[PDB]
């Protein structure tokens, strides 16, 4: 898949999560907020890592899994709304086009 | 089809001299990337007028949509150019756009702090009660981004 392919993929079910699944995320699990001096999937991969057995994430782990190959602690509802918000500040930067 | 990604090159690249020629020789005004970025939408988000301009005389689609639902109005708003959202605005962009979170121009223009394009987006009609699909209205995105003179301002309307 391309890198293309890889982003409307992952912001599709960012979105999905945030308007379809209900507050808190994973039985109230918190995770540490994404590390912005790391690339970004697998900076996201990495804070999710430790959330087993959360349908909700579950496929999100899994793409982020495959784009991935080799300051505050937050509730997974606000680390999926950070995550969302930051791709698209990305794609509104020019650093996917 | 060349042409077509030469153009996309060019106006992202602020080439004015190439934009008018591929423009000239036949080039898609409404070319798009795999994104759904058009040339307008790289023109406006890279702060090139001169191109903005030519585009739109040529007929691009002053409201197209990419894949997150920018229009190029969003692009230029955000990015803090406000000689291309006045003349996105005179070419007819849509002031109340909403993107695929529901954020308007009025609230990515909150978001950066930029007074000046707040205000030019009121002028031209801005929703300042649009709500987002977070629940936000530009005010609130205003004041979480430490903007408090543009939540006022935004809070008296």
């Amino acid at each position: 898949v391309p890198p293309s392919t890889a982003l409307k993929e992952l912001i599709e079910e960012l979105v999905n999560i945030t308007q379809n699944q209900k507050a808190p995320l994973c039985n109230g699990s918190m995770v540490w907020s994404i590390n912005l001096t790391a690339g970004v999937y697998c900076a996201a991969l990495e804070s999710l890592i430790n959330v087993s057995g959360c349908s909700a994430i579950e496929k999100t782990q899994r793409m982020l899994n495959g784009f991935c190959p080799h300051d505050t602690k937050i509730e997974v509802a606000q680390f999926v709304k950070d995550l969302l918000v930051h791709l698209k500040k990305l794609f509104r930067e020019g650093q996917f086009n | 089809s060349d042409l077509d990604k030469k153009l996309l090159e060019a106006a992202r690249a602020g080439q004015d001299d190439e934009v008018r020629i591929l423009m000239a020789n036949g080039a898609d005004v409404n070319a798009r990337d795999s994104y759904g970025s058009t040339p307008l939408h790289l023109a406006a988000r890279e702060g090139h007028l001169e191109i903005v301009e030519v585009l739109l005389k040529y007929g691009a689609d002053v409201n197209a949509a990419d894949f997150i639902g920018d229009t190029p109005l969003h692009l230029a708003a955000y990015r803090g150019h406000l000689e291309i959202v006045e003349v996105l605005l005179k070419y007819g962009a849509d002031v109340n756009a909403s993107d695929i979170t529901g954020e308007t121009p009025l609230h990515l223009a909150a978001q950066i702090g930029h007074l000046e394009i707040v205000e030019v987006l009121l002028k031209h009609g801005a929703d300042v009660n649009a709500q987002d699909k977070f629940g936000k209205t530009p005010a609130d995105i205003a004041a979480d981004n430490g903007h408090e003179d543009i939540a006022e301002v935004l809070q008296k309307l």
